[PDB]
């Protein structure tokens, strides 16, 4: 619930910012931003801007036209990227917040929905002004995304009818008013959405917070992006994806162990994917596109795309054999420390893995070509129009297995190059004179809550509806959380130092019911937190909260919350600082009323500062040292022994109903956790 | 514990028995057995057999040659089953004990001892003279099949090197003696290799009681014999194939749930089966076959079987698009619920389903050669040589999840077959005036504890050695799973003075994603743990049943060596003498979990036929003639089943202590 002050012209340039996610799916035609939009006037606006280049650029793609109101944009798309990317260069180039908020009213009013939220979402992110100011909440400004349609179904009928039949009746459909406004209880898929196993965990996947974060990720460095803005950590950002995915799957693979679930598996090109998803969405044109159990991947239509997607992973395998080799105008070696950033660019077919500031239409992407076998749908029809799976969009693609199924096999490849790096010696990890005696940690339970957010963005609303900016329907769906606790850490020091002190998460055991030995536990660690402690000689307790871990935040106010906290100069201080990482809600995976063993990680190392990077992300150790480090590559166990290391094992409860489902329940009141 | 008394003629007996289970691979010179067997003559013998022509056949066929020692004996091949069957008549038409006990000590002398041992065991249950006998627990007899190769070998290694050499370095293979027995701890197959998820339920799927229960189940009543013996049973055989498969599922099934691992997987004979079986253990010339994931049952090798199995699912798939039809020399009809018999009898192409005494070779067995093809080995090179797969023979056949994708298979055709039976109605159901108020459950907690048994039958010995009866006995100890004894108290309001059925049964929650169980479709999945009857006076009841009670469970049998101590004291096990092939006790129930896995109980009481007279257990249930699992042996529909003589208690399985096995047989 914690706030940070903001003053007047704040306030006024926020809710300008803010003004333009009211009602994305139409047009107020009183608003302000539509007179803006009408008064600017876009061909005599070149001054606007502080490149011209790029300015010429969307007046040559605009006098050709592009894609049309009522289409769904993807990225993935090559005509639509370069649209996209031509409507953020001029956001990002405007020279002044005024010039920046004309050009945002120009492309809301006239411009593709997605393409203008997309590339408004970006601008605000990156822009040197407009960083700083917050966002809603990607479910808030693409509800269609966030809600399975079921309820978004019930919602259209709902504002057809104005209200209820009969609130009674639909109370008993999960439907209710609570302060003027409606709402919707929403249960997790069936398994006519995942029609496997998968089901057990739908509650993960179709988490609003964990999709906004995979959203939240692409959006804070999209891979046609160059690294420019940020600098020297152009050099790491290979390194960035590893961790980023690595991490994601580490957190995914402790909700199967707790589900019984056990490995992702794995698949072919050459074969049939045995695990189905049908995705619970449709388009103005098209529902989404199904790919059933056992699809077959390898057919006609996915011929030439299963030969490009097979010789990509392939020539990682030759780069593997060669050790040096040149690639990409660069002369690479991978015991080189530039390697662990190529591996990752390479991967992500980055605009840095070339020469450009902004990727180039003709650069085939294994990850875009991987989407579209995966997706299973039929070829798009022309290159505006193409019919949407999961694996189209960023807000949606955590939701389908088969996106775990590829990064994880991306993963992999790049944990086969990791044996070309030096696993860390004794020394190298040994913290002379200090010591962690005990580790000692609070209960960790978890438990399900109702969670609201508005989904007006994907709700119809009357010419006269409009004016009032319109927003009665709410989404109430119990979400994972857990209560706080407390680590605390017994340490005895020679000396006084500075010391970072890190802490992860990750498994116990097989589903053999075996200890996970760590030269193969090492990648299904979870960073919870890190932080720098003045350490005093002789013994100290150091205590840390769960609530202050660097990792993850607090939920998103809804865009009513922030204005009624504008209203009193103020704002939401996590969308402030840290938009961008983990929910906390979803710290721990789901535990059982046995208490589900896993392992705490507790890692202390000597603080050596380097000069501040200029972050594209969560601020990370202001350390020359690697990202998720000392676990950042494999290891040799033995080195693992030191004092200043601590595995202690930790059992995770559950309180309170054990399925989400049983919240939805109409008179039926649930064992809430106290 | 449990124990009866018993004359010293019933003791001359018993020990005559014995000591055929005693050392089963080698010949005693010496001893008695080989005196007699060696120069007793069948032929002059022959007025001492009830039946000439039995008789005859076997000097016929005995003289034509029978399979050689050092052979492994399955009952599913042909010659060697015949060959056995011979055997068997032998055994059962002998006169009298003496002629009886004469026709082993030849038997023992001149033939396999596998071949010997199947028939023999079946002779002693199937004789009348012999009923109140008892049969040593099958893991002593055949030890070979109840443990893994690793420990096997350490057996033989320990043997040649006549003791321990350096007893510290073998403590860290779990072997120690212990007086003069040497004690070897035995991990289940997925300490040594986890392929599938499969392995999760192996102390389940390898618990020596669980595959002996299987042994007892055939041996008691044999797919090639008829049920003549039973009388009246006869008429049931089909019922009972069909529950004690649809109650061993369900039973299996609750591993599954508390393992995270769901409904049994469908194959088809023209498809790759996903789940491969790789057995531990060998014979005396070849390992056991293994089936890899993914195996291809539609090979060259396989073509025919395939189409005989295709054939023989298909024909009964037209059974069931008529309703009634001509097949076997019988008129069927499906409405009729004792068309059971027929459908149970038509699936294990039993004596019975023609109206033989024995089956013929020309009568193919579907469960044979569904065996053979998910058993995976390859073609066998002659009659008596062939690649053993856990699914030739029945010590072992609970091992493969293959077994239970098999009976599945076969258990859903039967009940497609349910489905024409019209539901139980209401008023079929109703108690009047009666009402179960209330139902209370003790804890229910399971957990392992070691257990050790008499391998000692897989040890080779000296000429010397054994006419200094020198001493090298063996026991296998493992973690076997067990459960703390339990009450269920039932409240029931009798309105007045009546007899009574109680019925208990043990059932799922829930399936895997958390959606409650509906009778509608999951009666099937309902697993029978008692049945007994209760006076009920007026007004208020309470009766109070103790999981010791329970009809439908055993205790462990009791090893030789201890039933020989009992007989020297008049004394014979109880639960072995009668009661051996039921489900031992300690498997009753499933794995629970530390913090308590969801089941349901289903409490079912109902009016029993007075008697005028006072009642013992066996005849009073033959008296009601409801069928088995009643009132749960078809389709139920929910709303027209409920009924105040019925309850449903939600209850919980904890288990305490150590979760895996491994641990105990840590060094
Ligand atoms: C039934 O299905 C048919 C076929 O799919 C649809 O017909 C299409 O209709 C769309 C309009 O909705 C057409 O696309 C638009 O029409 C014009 C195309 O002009 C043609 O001729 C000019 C020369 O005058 C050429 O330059 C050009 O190549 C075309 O062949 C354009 O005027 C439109 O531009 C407008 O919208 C764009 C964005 O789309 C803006 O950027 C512009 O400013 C402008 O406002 C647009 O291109 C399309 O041509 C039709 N297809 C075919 C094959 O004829 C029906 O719409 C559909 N019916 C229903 C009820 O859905
Ligand atoms: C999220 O998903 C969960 C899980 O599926 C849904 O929960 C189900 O919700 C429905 C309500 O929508 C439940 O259905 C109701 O069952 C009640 C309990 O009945 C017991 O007693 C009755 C006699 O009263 C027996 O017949 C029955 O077998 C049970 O023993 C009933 O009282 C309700 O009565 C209604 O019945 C008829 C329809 O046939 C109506 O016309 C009546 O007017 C009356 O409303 C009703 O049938 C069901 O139990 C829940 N399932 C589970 C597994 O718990 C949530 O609804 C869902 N939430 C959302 C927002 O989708
Ligand atoms: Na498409
Ligand atoms: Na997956
Ligand atoms: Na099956």
């Amino acid at each position: 619930f914690k706030t940070t002050p903001v003053d007047a012209a704040f306030v006024e340039k926020q809710k300008k910012i803010l003004s333009l996610f009211y009602n994305v799916n139409e047009i107020s035609y009183e608003a302000e931003y539509y007179k803006v939009a009408q008064d600017f006037n876009i061909e005599a606006s070149k001054d606007c801007y502080t490149n011209m280049k790029a300015y010429e650029n969307f007046m040559m793609m605009y006098k050709v036209g592009f894609l049309p109101k009522n289409l769904e944009f993807s990225i993935f798309y090559e005509k639509m990227r370069e649209e996209a990317i031509a409507l953020f260069k001029l956001f990002y180039y405007a020279k002044d917040f005024e010039c920046f908020y004309k050009t945002a009213c120009y492309a809301r009013v006239y411009m593709n929905q997605g393409m203008f939220l997309y590339a408004y979402y970006i601008a605000i992110i990156q822009r040197s002004d407009t960083a700083s100011f917050v966002l809603p909440a990607p479910y808030e400004a693409y509800p269609q995304y966030f809600v399975n349609m079921e309820v978004k179904n019930k919602m259209d009928y709902v504002k057809m009818m104005d209200g209820c039949l009969d609130e009674k009746i639909c109370y008993n459909y999960g439907i209710i008013k609570e302060n003027e406004q409606f709402v919707m209880y929403a249960n997790y898929s069936n398994s006519l959405t995942y029609p496997n196993n998968e089901d057990r965990i739908a509650y993960l996947t179709e988490d609003v917070g964990l999709n906004a974060y995979y959203y939240y990720f692409h959006s804070h460095l999209p891979f046609w992006w160059n690294s420019g803005k940020y600098g020297a950590f152009k050099e790491r950002r290979g390194e960035i994806y590893f961790f980023f995915y690595q991490q994601l799957l580490a957190r995914y693979y402790m909700e199967r162990l707790t589900n019984g679930l056990g490995k992702i598996p794995e698949f072919s090109w050459y074969s049939p994917l045995r695990t189905g998803y049908l995705p619970p969405f449709n388009s103005f044109y098209y529902p989404f596109a199904q790919r059933s159990n056992d699809y077959e991947l390898h057919t006609e239509k996915n011929y030439e795309e299963i030969r490009f997607l097979d010789i990509y992973e392939k020539t990682f395998f030759q780069y593997l054999q060669q050790g040096h080799f040149k690639a990409f105008d660069k002369k690479i070696d991978l015991h080189s420390s530039k390697a662990v950033n190529f591996v990752g660019n390479y991967w992500q077919t980055n605009a840095d893995l070339f020469e450009e500031d902004f990727l180039q239409f003709y650069q085939r992407s294994y990850e875009v070509n991987a989407r579209r076998v995966l997706g299973a749908a039929p070829k798009p029809f022309n290159q505006y129009t193409f019919i949407p799976s999961a694996l189209d969009f960023y807000q949606t693609s955590a939701r389908d297995p088969a996106f775990y199924q590829l990064y994880k096999r991306i993963v992999q490849y790049i944990i086969e190059f990791k044996q070309y790096q030096v696993p860390y010696t004794q020394e190298a990890l040994h913290f002379v004179g200090l010591k962690i005696s005990d580790v000692k940690v609070d209960k960790m339970v978890t438990f399900f809550d109702h969670f609201d957010f508005d989904a007006f963005n994907t709700v119809y609303f009357s010419k006269e509806e409009l004016k009032s900016s319109p927003h009665g329907y709410k989404v109430r769906q119990p979400r994972l959380n857990h209560k706080p606790f407390t680590v605390t850490i017994d340490i005895k020091s020679d000396v006084a130092t500075n010391a970072v002190v890190k802490m992860f998460l990750g498994p116990k055991y097989d589903e053999n019911g075996f200890p996970f030995s760590l030269e193969d536990n090492w990648m299904n660690f979870y960073e919870l937190d890190w932080f720098v402690q003045k350490v005093n000689p002789g013994q100290s307790q150091i205590t840390r909260s769960s609530t202050d871990f660097a990792f993850f935040k607090e939920d998103s106010l809804p865009m009513a919350e922030i204005y009624k906290l504008l209203d009193q100069g103020k704002i939401p201080t996590d969308m402030f600082n840290s938009s961008d990482t983990m929910p906390s809600r979803l710290m721990l995976p789901k535990g059982t009323y046995d208490g589900f063993p896993f392992q705490l990680f507790v890692f202390v190392y000597p603080y050596e500062p380097t000069p501040k990077e200029s972050e594209p992300f969560k601020a990370v150790v202001p350390d020359n040292k690697p990202f998720g480090y000392p676990f950042d590559r494999p290891v040799l166990p033995q080195y693992f022994k030191q004092p200043n290391m601590f595995f202690k094992k930790v059992l995770v409860y559950h309180e309170g109903e054990l399925f989400p489902y049983l919240f939805n329940i109409p008179h039926y009141t649930p064992d809430k956790a106290q | 514990i449990k124990t009866k008394n018993v004359d010293a003629v019933f003791v001359e007996k018993q020990k005559k028995i014995l000591s055929f289970f005693q050392d089963v691979s080698q010949l005693n010179t010496d001893d008695e057995y080989y005196k007699i067997g060696k120069d007793y003559d069948i032929e002059m013998n022959m007025d001492n057999y009830t039946n000439k022509k039995a008789v005859e056949e076997f000097l016929k066929m005995y003289r034509t040659g029978f399979m050689p020692k050092n052979l492994e004996f399955s009952v599913f091949y042909d010659k060697m089953r015949d060959e056995a069957i011979a055997l068997f008549h032998l055994f059962y038409y002998a006169k009298d004990f003496e002629t009886f006990y004469k026709t082993a000590c030849f038997a023992r002398v001149h033939l396999n001892q596998g071949q010997f041992l199947y028939a023999f065991y079946i002779a002693v249950i199937q004789r009348s003279d012999c009923h109140g006998f008892v049969v040593p627990a099958p893991y002593e007899v055949y030890p070979k099949m109840f443990m893994n190769m690793e420990v096997l070998q350490k057996i033989y290694v320990t043997k040649m090197q006549d003791g321990l050499i350096n007893p510290e370095a073998a403590a860290k293979y779990g072997i120690h003696k212990e007086n003069d027995y040497f004690v070897y701890k035995a991990n289940y197959s997925n300490a040594v290799l986890y392929n599938n998820e499969e392995q999760r339920l192996t102390y389940f799927t390898e618990d020596i009681g669980m595959n002996a229960y299987y042994y007892y189940f055939h041996s008691h009543l044999p797919f090639w014999w008829t049920s003549e013996k039973y009388g009246a049973l006869k008429e049931r055989r089909g019922e009972v194939y069909f529950y004690f498969y649809q109650q061993l599922l369900a039973r299996y099934y609750f591993e599954r749930l508390t393992n995270g691992l769901g409904k049994i997987p469908e194959f088809s004979w023209y498809s790759p089966i996903k789940t491969g079986y790789y057995p531990l253990m060998l014979t005396k010339f070849t390992p056991f076959a293994q089936r890899p994931d993914y195996y291809n049952l539609h090979t060259e090798e396989n073509y025919e079987r395939v189409r005989f199995l295709d054939t023989y699912e298909k024909t009964f798939v037209q059974f069931l698009q008529k309703d009634h039809f001509e097949a076997f020399g019988q008129k069927i009809d499906f409405h009729d619920p004792k068309a059971i018999n027929f459908v149970g009898n038509y699936w294990q192409d039993n004596a019975d389903l023609y109206g033989e005494e024995v089956t013929k070779d020309y009568q193919r067995s579907y469960e044979v050669f569904a065996r053979r093809v998910l058993g995976a080995a390859p073609m066998p090179f002659d009659k008596y040589t062939f690649m053993p797969s856990a699914m030739d023979f029945y010590q072992t056949s609970l091992r493969d999840p293959a077994f239970y994708q098999l009976y599945n298979r076969i258990v859903e055709y039967i009940v497609e077959f349910k489905q024409y039976l019209k539901p139980y109605t209401q008023d079929k159901l109703y108690f009047d005036g009666v009402k179960i108020t209330d139902v209370k459950v003790d804890k229910l907690t399971t957990f392992f504890e070691n257990f050790e048994f008499d391998a000692s039958n897989s040890v080779y010995f000296s000429k010397e050695e054994i006419k200094n009866n020198h001493v090298h006995d063996v026991k296998v100890r493992q973690p076997r799973l067990n459960h703390s004894p339990f009450n269920v108290n039932i409240e029931v309001d009798s309105n007045v003075a009546s007899d009574a059925v109680v019925k208990i049964f043990l059932a799922p929650k829930y399936d895997d994603n958390g959606i409650p169980l509906t009778l509608e479709d999951n009666w099937m999945k309902f697993f029978e743990l008692d049945w007994f009857t209760t006076k009920l006076t007026a007004g208020q009841n309470k009766i109070i049943r103790n999981s010791n009670e329970f009809v439908i469970f055993k205790e462990d049998s009791v090893p030789m060596t201890e039933i020989m101590k009992m007989l020297d004291e008049g004394k014979v096990p109880f639960d072995m003498s009668e009661e051996f092939c039921y489900m031992p006790k300690r498997l009753m129930l499933p794995r629970g979990t530390e913090g308590g896995f969801p089941f349901q109980l289903f409490v079912f009481v109902y009016p029993f036929d007075n008697k005028g007279k006072d009642l013992a257990p066996f005849e009073s249930f033959v008296l009601d003639n409801k069928p088995l699992g009643f009132p749960l042996d078809r389709p139920v529909v929910d709303a027209l089943f409920k009924v105040p003589n019925m309850y449903f208690k939600d209850i919980f399985i904890y288990h305490e202590g150590e979760r895996f096995p491994y641990k105990f047989n840590i060094p």
